């Protein structure tokens, strides 16, 4: 051994294990999925009720970076909201210097170069978080990006991060996200995260949904209660 | 054909194998890992083909191998030194399991607790098919265990 | 970020700096190169073989000029060479902005070798893996100096660096005298590079640069073909 | 274990062991229990001592007129975050002339303690902050941990032998959102007699109570004024 | 499945035993069998043992 | 062949080697990718493949071809996180040439500045030396087209035909038999001889959805990326 | 490099007796066969002719390390 202690050393076959070890820490966080509809992006996070003593609305794994940009995280939660602070701060420097709202192909570029910068030195560790960025503009449409702890970003029609990643994105491609608007998506977002996480592992869990598009007039916010109650009404019909 | 269980050392691997020895009424046959290691040459190799010929005779039979990382350690190229006689017992265990003249009469249950040590020649798909892992008990299983 | 701020080059218990001894092993596995001064100018000749026919040989250069009258070749590893070239290009300018005079070739080697010694003691760095040959004609008389990764320097009449350098130095010892012209030293520099090259020594497998009192210059492959012709 | 030395090094399983060892430091300190009603936020601590003549180490501290905290772990890092806590409250009062909200205070702590959990040669802060306070939204109970992960909760308990206190809080938290200040406190006082050996419980010199209230500034009660609260508890059933 | 009489498959681990010269007696007496049956193929699987 | 920490950081072996760099050359090969660049008589062509394993992924955001300046394009191999960081430097260094010197940077001077930066990583014993490669093309006045490669060791050279990636040696053996018979090269022949390079090495015989081609020519010196429709025009003419 | 080949050409143009042994056949199973097998080669090289002994792969016989326990 000895070839895997620092992030400054390659292996004798040419790969870095400190990044791969931090990628393994993501699959112990639960599940965060997000797909984009024809005219907007819908996030979705199932939230484990660890004990009864916590309060409904605690420790949200679903942030709010800018007025139109949303973030759903998966990983070590202290590093999640630390990456959320620099992304919230990066968009403020764009509007102050250039005058207008930051686009997603630039925002996820500036954040991923900040994540990549900790995969080079021995003085710092790689982050233990993977997360998704989605938004809607009236001149660019809906956007959906995703960033690993190594620093690689791509566009997606729908993605999934958490424990059951392949077992979640198997059913995403059963949908048709090219033509559905962001109303019937909300019922289909919830349904594919009820079929995952058998009740042997967890007793009870919490649904948390997010929502952006021109139906929300460009601003990012949470779903209302009645709409996610319709999805929770559309929960127990997967037993047939 | 061929199952493999692995994981942390206290998760219960022998406990399934001792369970199956009580349930099915077949010819159960067990092995230690370092039992197939002999001072003279070719005796550990002879001892493998004698065991599978015995389980060939009792045609409903399953064979169990505990601590497979004793003999299934990864091969390596080196001059001046290095063990070789252990690989011969491994390379027949590759062949006498699977390859020329195959059979469907015996089933292999293998158990180790470290995987990265093992030779990829014995983890192919045909020799050890279903590689299941044993995770540590999460919360609820510990309430069931004690 | 920051650095390490500790020397990773220490004394052995036998009293030898081991990393400098290893850097001389990388110098000895480089391309062979010879350098000869003879009474009116210095000849620097090296050996440049592309690995395949796909490479553009007119793109990079082994023989580099430092100023109007100073050239410089190497025998070591590639990317370390271009660093201390750009360093030595700059050092010749700060001498010129103070004194309004082209730098003497001795004073350049005073300052290039001071960089290499400073770089084998400071914190968190491995030493260079190149040795140099520096020519030039200051005040009539020519000069030929050789540095090393340790930071020392010498004043050679004729020497060889690279692979089979111990055979070239025996060959030059039986060849060189005090009285040769520049075109004679060119002919014996090709005759000593033929000791270690392949079968075809064409106009683009080698690279030759000369000094005169007219200044340093580098030969085009036209007259290099004429020198390679009627050779050996 | 060579993966067990510095905060920078990841485990091959993906769990940084230096963070997990700072969780062992908060499990060494004595227990404390915080809980809230609709209109109040009460936290109760249990002191310890070294000899019978040395005094008892206090744990409840006063941050502001509407925020108080309770510590568990080594006391030197507790005062390091306490002097950061007081400073961030009175400058917001200096700039905006308003009480700084509680949920916005804790996110400053989570960004404060995450920084030494990523550099080289920097320990985490071993500390056990239970925070009680007032926003404009009523009472709030927050807990932190040396993994820089703060939790929103309605009743928690941390310290040595705290799992027994959590089981008491789960089977009585349906009653907490109705009662006044009197039996809200002695609901929490029945949790501290749960986490003790079966012979000594509450002898009026090792327990402290702090309340912030809807028209009540944050007030600490110590070893004489505890006695009105402490009377009115039944005997331990055996 | 093409020869059936003069095709020799060898596992390259049966050819070794703990006596003195019996390991090399087989390699002599395999190829002596090979010249006696002139159209013949020797197959030697997993030679890394020997 | 090893003594000390020469396997771990960038110091010298007893043989004169240094292993952390030659570990990093085979970090390029883990991408599972191969790119080909061919210089013509009046043009320069880069061809490379793209492998999209998902239907849920946006196929317009996986381009390894990048536009550095208005007249300079490049292709990136190796791992993605280090390659996109190195493009960000090359965009920055070209803009400072124009601001300091008042004219367009030559493509060999840009490759020198990238290789000088990459030299410093294998020169200090602290940083990890960026395991990804670099191939540039461009039109230069009184030089015509020209192609350059920069490796993570700090070496660079001008080529006439270039391969990089997993199948590098098999591609260059194909091209060196093609160039030494010395046929003249038009525009379309350099497009034909570059596609048939990685079509015979990789043995694919593909449809136009898996490769991407950038080009520059001295009638339109703008680096431009070909549409899939006009990729298909060269492809059906390649099958006579 | 023509080691076995040059011995073939010597045996073709000789006028002497040529004795050709493989140097891994002295390890017979029975004890004492080998030392009897060595000494009757040279006795056959004595009685027959001014002959030529050719032994190949002496590494099967002449090594460095031994073990007087096996
Ligand atoms: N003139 C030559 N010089 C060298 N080798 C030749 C020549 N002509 C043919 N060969 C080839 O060289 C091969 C090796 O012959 P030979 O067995 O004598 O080499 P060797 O050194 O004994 O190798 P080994 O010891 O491995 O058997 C022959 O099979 C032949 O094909
Ligand atoms: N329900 C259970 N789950 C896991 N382990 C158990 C359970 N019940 C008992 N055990 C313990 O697990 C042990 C099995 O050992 P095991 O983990 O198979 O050893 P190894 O894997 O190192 O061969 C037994 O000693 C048994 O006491
Ligand atoms: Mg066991
Ligand atoms: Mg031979």
């Amino acid at each position: 051994t000895g070839y895997d202690l620092s992030a400054s050393t390659f292996s004798p076959d040419g790969r870095v294990f400190q990044v791969e070890y931090a990628m393994k820490a993501v699959e112990n966080s639960s599940t965060a999925i997000g797909i984009r509809c024809k005219d907007g992006v819908v996030f979705g996070v199932e939230k484990l009720v660890l004990s009864k003593l916590y309060e409904e609305g605690s420790n949200k794994r679903l942030f709010n970076v800018d007025r139109h940009v949303g973030m759903a995280v998966a990983g070590l939660l202290a590093d999640a909201r630390s990456l959320a602070d620099i992304a919230r701060e990066e968009a403020s420097n764009f509007r102050s210097n250039f005058g207008y709202n930051i686009p997603l192909k630039h925002l996820a570029d500036r954040v991923a170069m900040y994540v990549h910068a900790y995969t080079l030195y021995s003085a710092v560790r790689p982050f233990g978080c993977s997360f998704m960025l989605g938004s809607y503009s009236v001149n660019d449409g809906a956007q959906l990006y995703m960033i690993d702890p190594s620093g690689v970003s791509y566009g997606y029609w729908g993605c999934a991060i958490g424990k059951a990643r392949q077992a979640a994105k198997t059913e995403i491609e059963k949908l048709q996200m090219k033509e559905m608007t962001c109303r019937d998506i909300v019922k289909e977002v919830a349904k594919i995260i009820y079929i995952v996480h058998d009740e042997v592992k967890d007793k009870a869990f919490e649904l948390e949904l997010s929502w952006v598009g021109e139906l929300t007039n460009g601003r990012h916010e949470i779903v209302p209660k009645d709409i996610r109650e319709e999805a929770e009404k559309y929960a127990k019909e997967s037993l047939k | 054909k061929g199952v493999l269980m692995y994981g942390p050392p206290g998760t219960g691997k022998t406990l399934l194998a001792r369970a199956c020895a009580a349930q099915t009424k077949a010819t159960f046959l067990k092995l230690a890992g370092p039992q197939l290691v002999q001072m003279f040459i070719g005796d550990g190799a002879k001892l493998v083909r004698d065991a599978f010929a015995l389980a060939k005779e009792k045609a409903p039979s399953i064979i169990f191998i505990d601590e497979l990382d004793a003999i299934g350690t990864k091969r390596f190229d080196s001059e001046k030194a290095g063990d070789r006689e252990v690989q011969r017992t491994m390379l027949e265990l590759l062949n006498q399991l699977d390859g020329f003249q195959p059979n469907t009469q015996v089933k292999v249950i293998a158990a180790t607790n470290r995987v990265d040590i093992l030779d990829p020649a014995l983890l192919r798909s045909g020799r050890l098919d279903r590689k299941i892992e044993f995770p540590m008990p999460n919360e609820e299983a510990r309430a069931r265990i004690m | 970020e920051r650095g390490y701020s500790f020397s990773l080059t220490t004394f052995s218990p036998s009293g030898k700096l081991v990393q400098i001894e290893y850097a001389l092993a990388a110098v000895a596995g480089g391309a062979p190169s010879v350098g000869i001064k003879a009474a009116n100018g210095v000849v620097l000749a090296t050996e440049k073989k592309q690995k395949s026919i796909l490479y553009d040989e007119r793109s990079v250069h082994k023989v580099e000029p430092i100023t109007k009258h100073i050239g410089l070749v190497y025998s070591g590893m590639g990317p370390d060479y271009r660093v201390l070239v750009h360093r030595a290009r700059k050092l010749a300018q700060q001498y010129y902005l103070v004194y309004q005079e082209p730098i003497p070739t001795a004073q350049l080697v005073q300052r290039v070798a001071s960089v290499m010694q400073e770089y084998t003691q400071s914190g968190g760095v491995r030493p260079f893996g190149v040795s140099l040959l520096i020519c030039g004609w200051n005040e009539g008389r020519p000069y030929l100096f050789q540095s090393d990764p340790s930071g020392a320097y010498f004043a050679w009449k004729a020497t060889a660096m690279g692979k089979n350098y111990v055979n070239g130095k025996t060959f030059l010892e039986k060849r060189y005298n005090e009285d040769l012209e520049l075109e004679d030293a060119i002919h014996t520099a090709i005759l000593t590079l033929k000791e270690s090259f392949e079968g075809q020594m064409t106009e683009d497998n080698i690279e030759v640069g000369i000094c005169n009192e007219a200044g340093f210059r580098r030969l085009t492959p036209t007259e290099v073909k004429d020198y390679l012709a009627a050779i050996a | 274990n060579q993966y067990d030395n510095d905060v920078t090094v990841w485990s091959p399983q993906g769990r940084i062991h230096q963070i997990e060892y700072a969780m062992e430091a908060v499990k060494q300190g004595s227990a404390t229990v915080g809980l809230k009603s609709k209109t109040h936020a009460v936290l109760v601590a249990l002191k310890r001592a070294q000899s019978e003549l040395a005094a008892h180490q206090k744990k409840i501290l006063h941050v502001d007129n509407h925020i108080g905290i309770s510590i568990a772990g080594l006391t030197a890092d507790a005062r390091l975050l306490c002097n950061f806590m007081r400073q961030e409250c009175l400058d917001s009062r200096f700039v905006f002339d308003r009480p700084l909200p509680v949920s916005r205070l804790v996110s400053l702590i989570g960004s404060k303690t995450q920084i030494p959990t990523q550099r080289y040669g920097r320990r985490p802060y071993g500390v056990g902050l239970l925070i009680a306070g007032y926003d404009d939204m009523g009472p709030h109970i927050f807990q932190t941990c040396p993994s820089a992960n703060y939790f929103d909760c309605r009743a928690m308990s941390i310290g040595a032998r705290s799992q027994s206190a959590r089981t008491y809080l789960e089977r009585h938290m349906s009653e907490f959102m109705e009662c006044n200040l009197n039996e809200l406190v002695k609901h929490g006082l029945r949790a501290l007699r749960e986490t003790l050996p079966a012979e000594q419980d509450l002898t009026t010199k090792n327990v402290s109570i702090g309340i912030v209230g809807k028209d009540l500034e944050f007030t600490i009660y110590d070893d004489d004024d505890v006695s009105p609260f402490l009377e009115g508890l039944e005997e331990r059933p055996q | 499945s093409q020869l059936d009489c003069n095709f020799l498959k060898v596992v390259s681990s049966s050819i070794v035993d703990k006596y003195i010269g019996e390991s090399a007696r087989l390699i002599r007496e395999m190829f002596n069998y090979a010249r006696d049956h002139q159209p013949c193929i020797i197959f030697m699987d997993e030679i890394d043992a020997i | 062949s090893s003594a000390g920490f020469d396997r771990h950081i960038t110091i010298f072996s007893p043989e004169g080697r240094l292993y952390q760099v030659e570990y990093a050359f085979k970090a390029i090969n883990q991408g599972g990718l191969t790119s080909v660049a061919v210089r013509g008589k009046d043009c320069a062509v880069i061809v490379t493949q793209k492998k999209v394993p998902d239907k849920l992924l946006d196929s317009s955001t996986v381009t390894h071809l990048f536009k550095i300046t208005e007249n300079i394009g490049c292709v990136m191999t190796g791992m993605t996180a280090d390659s996109r960081s190195q493009v960000q430097r090359a965009r920055y260094e070209a803009a400072n040439w124009k601001y300091k010197y008042g004219y367009e940077i030559p493509v060999d001077m840009l490759c020198k500045r990238i290789a000088d930066i990459s030299q410093v990583y294998t020169q200090n014993a602290e940083m990890r030396p960026l395991g990804c490669c670099m191939i540039l093309i461009g039109i230069d006045e009184e030089q015509g087209p020209q192609v350059y490669k920069c490796d993570p060791a700090g070496y660079y050279c001008g080529f006439k035909a270039t391969a990089a990636g997993v199948k590098q040696t098999e591609s260059t053996s194909f091209l060196e038999k093609k160039v030494k018979k010395k046929f003249d090269w038009t525009f379309e022949q350099t497009v034909e001889t570059a596609i048939t390079c990685l079509s015979t090495v990789l043995s694919i015989d593909f449809k136009p959805s898996e490769i991407e081609v950038g080009v520059v020519t001295v009638e339109n010196p703008k680096f431009r990326i070909l549409t899939e429709a006009e990729i298909d025009a060269h492809l059906v003419a390649l099958a006579e | 490099c023509g080691k076995t080949m040059l011995a073939k050409a010597v045996a073709h143009h000789t006028t002497a007796a040529f004795i050709r042994v493989v140097g891994s056949e002295f390890v017979q199973k029975y004890l004492g066969e080998g030392p009897r097998m060595v000494r009757d080669v040279f006795r056959l090289a004595k009685e027959n002719a001014p002959a030529i002994i050719f032994i190949d792969e002496i590494d099967a016989i002449a090594t460095k390390r031994f073990d007087a326990q096996t």
